[PDB]
RNA sequence: AAAAAA
């Protein structure tokens, strides 16, 4: 690519704009900053200059989407809950009109996941709230939250809107979303598995608790 | 059914709104400022257009209250509810008797009744005025254009008018009856100053009166004559004990020095001016009332029923037509067509006269006769929405703006920048040998396993690798747990 | 650098003090600064006795800005939560700004965020004295294209219009709260009161791309004279500013106006001029 | 009497179906029934009576609470100090309304029953039974005086009609009374001296805890104020 | 950071 492949923080990669000559016509390559890069200003020969500079140690990748995107891939931080993403959460508390949780991991894109490492005994972990209307598409008005989720149960959901900078708004309306892993009696009993979409049973003690289950 | 009083009125209703609201005030008693000076029009600002100002605006602010409202007097117990009887006034012969009866009183308690279902602007139905020793029920239907003579009492600063939530009462007074209030004392604002839990009228009749009442007849039709027993019970109950509460609240305010604030907010209520939706100020305020305070009233209708910004032209015509008929036959917009039924016209969009008549639960009378026209407005709106139906472009003009050979210049200045910067680096090679903690701190993780002899054995680094390979392979594909349950209720074919 | 070294040390208006009986007449209506106790009226603060009509009160010598309905004020966003904005107008409490009290064009932090200045009107008042702000106007909105300066709230009196245009192509926004904003005269500022007798860029954070030095030093000088008039405890009006701006032209450099002897000179010049041509 | 200790074997055979209750615990894994408290096992129905000063939310229980907060959705009422708050809805009152809200300030005494009480959810009460003529004394308790007692003294007073308290107090004075299952007793009389006489009796009766000492205490208390 | 009339 006529540009350095390996880049340490502070290493010059490519100028602001670029162009080449092919097929008897000038093709304009537009370089734009990305994750790991930062467009800054340098001075030389008594004249200002703007060039793409890597800010993270790793390899440079030049890709195009249907313009040249310059980004640096390290050998987590970039991953952050955005509208449409699927996120594994754990129920922290149950209220009557809603159910608040905390974000643990986020599903990637083509399964693999991105685990967000944080202290659960502090509160530094991202918190999210699942509305009672976002529990299931069936009968959106009247939904008993006690018979859907449970403190400690793992819930796979999808984030709708970020809202403010405190809580995320999730939903379990579709089939592949709902309580995934759970135990009997708030975790006191044995492991339970998902059979019906609105019923969770335990093939060990024969206990059956009402939850919101996803599709296997 | 019930005959509307609009036909029985001496003057026909006018829903044209072609001219700014002109007060029906003919005689202006207790006024230090001439009527001719207040009958003019205010200069048009940016937000405020040309309109007639409040007649007693100069009288409300400038005039002083009676010095007996500023002193703490003992409460005056209300007359017995069972012993006292309400006096009905349906003729002008007994209206004059009440007028001279109110002039010898220190304070009066007045509350209105309104019906906005069979009229566009709405019509004042019942006015209940109560003194210390008697109660009155004034009919505002038959006696309407002759109630302007009550302004001698209502605009007199010597007599204290006791209302509750007069924010809508002052409007109804000046619009239909042409009445104005000078020297108002709103018990509602008084309740706010004390910090009472509920600023309603039912709470004041409970805590400071111990007369249990309830909200039963409010939206109910008051045009029905004569008045029934539970309705006339609620009618007189509003202003009966109101004078008792007036003293009790007035004593609360003086000792807490909050009386100045209540009378202040009361005057601002009394100076409220009514104006049509067309000639309303462009800036929303609480001093001017209008049926529609938004330039685009169809906006909030769409966002409520989640209507996308595409059928706005459809809901506009349906709204403007609903307002046109309502101002024609002199009816309420909801009586012509409810918002729920209008939503069915926007959501389903019936192209024929068959789909218009049958929607949801029921259909009103106004849109039933004009159902054929409604089928055309939908066909016109759908025709309109189908009639109407920059990323690299904005960048491309900027790339042709900057010089092309300059790109070769900034590249040469970039190549000469790197070669004169990072290309020059020379220093004697120094080993990374540990000085102190560099030997032990970054130590690779080792594991040991004690055998039967008790001798330490270093676990191979390859041993743990195949352990992870065995775990990750077994965890990735879990064996499906199969368990059978007996079903004696099922049978074969 | 200027220093001051001192060693050894560190129809009449009635002046009342807390606890003093102002009048023995219970007829009067109790106002601010006075409390009621057994038909007697005592003063709670120290100041002048204000007798207006039936209302009796005591005006304090010094006090924070008291918000009134219709006041044109300049405020800064203090915090943003739920569906409201709480703006600091330098009062006793933070004024509130509802979501329905602003202009929505066709995540509230994308419109107004902490730190942003704005000018607004007091729509109404709460029971605790807090003010409800209202920005729905062509004269109100988010502030930019200039600089902020603060003067005592008792130096700016109410008026029909608080936005004045001044020579030098700049515009002042005299808030009743004392918060003042100087800015470059825009299209709205040039023709505002005149056309009356004849929208995503309103929340923008970026100033005008072309700010001439002639305007920057004007904004600068206009700021130095206002704080100078405030230094002499002189009520700031549109005329007092223009006069001070012209009277300060005898000083070539703008930086010379920061001195104490210079500020009191410009202040005394206007006081003596308005007294001479006023009588 | 048969005294029970936690962890001890359960005398009742697992063969015959027996309904559970308070005092016993069903192990979510081993599925064995064991006692978790100390007291007397009552078998008719299987439950254990144990001494406790702290009340826990439970369905169909009459409680006397104090309004500690007023929200827009419901009321915040504390049935006991330091315990979690309870949710009293606006529609939980007789003759309910939409726009119009019932008149209750912070500190008002309310006599209501617990409708829905989950262990992992905020409890809820209603000021109208479901139902007993809508009037079991439910509603705002005007004036009067309340007294804190243990849960043992409260339940036996409300349920058991052989308890010589309301029987012995009715002879000394005429009054209306309301007893909650959270250890709260509300008693209102005409004269203040009578209410004070009733407060001192229950205070001493709960302390000594003797069935035959009720008449003795009540005699000397009412003659003390005079 | 709900509230008042009808
Ligand atoms: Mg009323």
């Amino acid at each position: 690519f006529q540009f350095p492949e390996i880049a340490y923080p502070g290493k010059l990669i490519c100028p602001q704009y670029g162009t080449e000559n092919k097929d008897g016509e000038d093709i304009i390559f537009n370089y734009v900053p990305g994750p790991g890069t930062k467009l800054i200003q340098y001075e030389h020969n008594g004249r200002t200059l703007e060039a793409i500079t890597a800010t993270l140690v790793g390899t440079v990748r030049c890709e195009e989407e249907k313009n040249i995107l310059v980004s640096v891939l390290p050998g987590f931080a970039n991953n952050l809950p955005k509208e449409g993403d699927i996120v594994l959460t754990r129920v922290t508390r149950l209220s009557l009109q809603r159910a608040n949780v905390e974000i643990l991991a986020v599903e990637d894109k083509p399964a693999t996941f991105s685990v967000s490492q944080a202290s659960s005994d502090l509160g530094e972990t991202f918190r999210g709230i699942i509305r009672s209307q976002d529990v299931r598409s069936t009968d959106r008005d009247r939904v008993k939250v006690i018979e859907c989720f449970k403190p400690g149960d793992i819930v796979r959901a999808q984030v709708l809107s970020l809202g403010d900078g405190t809580n995320y708004y999730l939903t379990t309306a579709r089939n592949d979303l709902g309580v995934v892993f759970a135990r009997a009696a708030n975790g006191a009993g044995g492991l339970m598995y998902a059979t019906d979409w609105q019923m969770m049973t335990s093939p060990v003690t024969g206990a059956t608790e009402k939850r919101k289950c996803a599709k296997p | 059914m019930v005959e509307k009083p609009q036909l029985k009125f001496k003057s026909p209703i006018d829903n044209s709104e072609s001219h700014p609201f002109i007060p029906l005030l003919k005689e202006k008693p207790n006024a230090l400022k001439p009527l001719s000076e207040s009958l003019r029009l205010v200069d048009d600002d940016e937000n405020n257009p040309s309109h007639y100002p409040h007649p007693y605006e100069y009288e409300i602010d400038h005039q002083e209250y009676s010095p007996e409202i500023l002193q703490i007097r003992e409460e005056i117990p209300s007359k017995s509810w069972d012993d006292s009887v309400p006096i009905w006034v349906d003729t002008s012969t007994e209206l004059e008797s009440m007028l001279e009866d109110l002039k010898n009183t220190k304070e009066i308690a007045v509350n209105l009744e309104h019906h906005d279902y069979r009229s566009y602007y709405g019509i004042v139905c019942l006015m209940q005025i109560s003194t210390r020793e008697r109660d009155y029920l004034v009919d505002t239907l038959k006696l309407r254009e002759n109630l302007h003579i009550l302004n001698e009492v209502f605009t007199n600063p010597s007599i204290v008018k006791v209302f509750h939530g007069a924010f809508m009462d002052i409007i109804w007074l000046q619009r239909d009856l042409g009445l104005y209030v000078v020297g108002l004392f709103d018990t509602y604002h008084a309740s706010k100053a004390i910090g009472l839990p509920r600023h309603s009228l039912a709470y004041l009749l409970e805590n400071f009166a111990n007369f249990k009442t309830s909200k039963k007849y409010q939206l109910a039709d008051w045009r029905i004559r004569p008045l029934s027993k539970p309705m006339t019970a609620y009618a007189r109950a509003d202003t009966h004990f109101l004078l008792n509460i007036y003293d009790q609240l007035r004593n609360k305010l003086i000792e807490s020095n909050k009386l100045a604030g209540v009378l202040y907010e009361s005057r601002n209520v009394a100076k409220r001016r009514f104006e049509y939706s067309k000639y309303r100020p462009l800036t929303p305020s609480s001093e001017v009332y209008s049926p529609i305070e938004k330039e685009s009233p169809w906006k909030i209708l769409m966002y409520q029923y989640n209507i996308p910004p595409e059928r706005e032209v459809l809901v506009r015509e349906l709204y403007q037509w609903r307002d046109l008929i309502a101002r024609r036959d002199d009816e309420s917009p909801r009586f012509v067509m409810p918002n729920q039924l209008l939503a069915a016209l926007v959501a389903y969009t019936p192209t024929d006269v068959i789909g218009v008549v049958s929607l949801t639960n029921g259909v009103t009378e106004h849109v039933r006769q004009n159902a054929k026209l409604l089928a055309n407005l939908i066909r016109d709106a759908l025709r309109n929405i189908k009639n109407t139906n920059s990323e690299t472009k904005a960048d491309g003009i900027l790339l042709e703006t900057i010089s092309v050979p300059q790109i070769r210049d900034v590249m040469e200045r970039f190549s000469v920048l790197c070669n004169s910067n990072i290309s020059k680096s020379r220093a004697k090679p120094v080993t990374n040998s540990s000085i102190l903690l560099g030997k032990i701190l970054p130590r690779e993780e080792h594991d040991i396993a004690y055998s039967k002899d008790g001798l330490p054995n270093k676990v191979k680094t390859e041993d743990i690798r195949i352990r992870a390979q065995n775990f990750k392979s077994a965890l990735a594909n879990l064996e499906d747990i199969i368990f059978e349950i007996e079903k004696p209720l099922v049978v074969p074919v | 650098i200027t220093i001051t070294k001192r060693n050894g040390a560190f129809s009449d208006s009635q002046i009342v003090t807390p606890g003093e009986l102002v009048t023995d007449d219970p007829i009067w209506m109790r106002g601010h600064g006075t409390y009621f106790l057994d038909n007697m009226t005592y003063s709670s603060v120290a100041g002048t006795v204000s007798r207006v009509n039936r209302l009796l009160s005591v005006i304090p010598l010094k006090g924070r800005y008291a918000p009134e309905t219709g006041d044109h004020v300049v405020g800064r966003i203090a915090e943003v939560g739920n569906k409201r904005w709480k703006v600091d107008i330098g009062g006793k409490q933070h004024a509130v700004l509802m979501l329905g009290s602003v202009n929505l064009p066709g995540q509230m932090r994308s419109f107004l965020k902490e730190g942003d200045l704005l000018n607004a009107e007091v729509q109404s008042l709460f029971q605790d004295g807090s003010a409800s702000l209202h920005t729905r106007s062509l004269k109100y909105g988010k502030l930019r294209n200039g600089m902020f300066c603060q003067v005592p709230s008792s130096l700016i009196v109410r008026a029909k219009n608080h936005t004045h245009n001044l020579p030098g192509n700049i515009t002042v926004v005299l808030g009743v709260n004392g918060y003042i904003w100087l800015r470059k005269t825009s299209q709205m500022d040039l023709a505002r009161d005149t056309p009356s007798a004849n929208s995503w860029q309103i929340y923008s954070d970026e100033n005008d791309p072309s700010i001439s030095n002639n305007i920057r030093q004007a904004i600068c000088r206009y700021a130095n004279v206002i704080k100078a008039l405030a230094f002499c405890e002189i009520g700031i009006t549109q005329q007092r500013i223009v006069s001070a701006y012209e009277a300060s032209m005898v000083y070539s450099n703008v930086g010379e106006l920061i001195e104490k002897n210079v500020m009191e000179s410009i202040g005394s010049d206007i006081l003596t001029a308005e007294k001479m041509r006023g009588n | 009497s048969t005294f029970i200790f936690p962890g001890d074997s359960f005398p009742v055979d697992p063969t015959t179906p027996v309904k559970l209750g308070p005092g016993i615990y069903c192990d979510p894994n081993t599925q064995e029934i064991r006692p978790v408290n100390t007291g007397v096992l009552h078998v008719s129905t299987a439950y254990i009576d144990y001494s406790s000063k702290r009340y826990i939310p439970s369905v169909n229980d009459f409680v006397i609470g104090v309004i500690i907060g007023t929200f827009s959705d419901s009321y915040k009422v504390s049935l006991q100090n330091f315990s979690s708050s309870v949710s009293l809805s606006y529609m939980a009152f007789p003759n309910a309304s939409k726009k119009n809200r019932p008149t209750l300030q912070v500190g008002d005494l309310v006599y209501a029953r617990v409708c829905t009480a989950e262990k992992e959810l905020e409890a809820e009460i209603e000021c109208f039974d479901s139902t007993t003529g809508r009037d079991a004394g439910f509603g705002i308790l005007e004036d009067g005086m309340i007294i804190d007692v243990n849960l043992n003294f409260a339940r036996q007073l409300l349920f058991n009609n052989d308890f010589p308290l309301l029987k012995v107090l009715a002879a000394h004075t005429k009054f209306e009374v309301a007893i909650g299952l959270n250890g709260k007793i509300w008693v209102k009389c005409e004269e203040l001296s009578n209410t004070l006489a009733c407060y001192r009796t229950i205070m001493e009766c709960c302390q000594k805890n003797d069935t035959a000492a009720f008449k003795d205490i009540a005699k000397r208390q009412f003659k003390e104020i005079l």
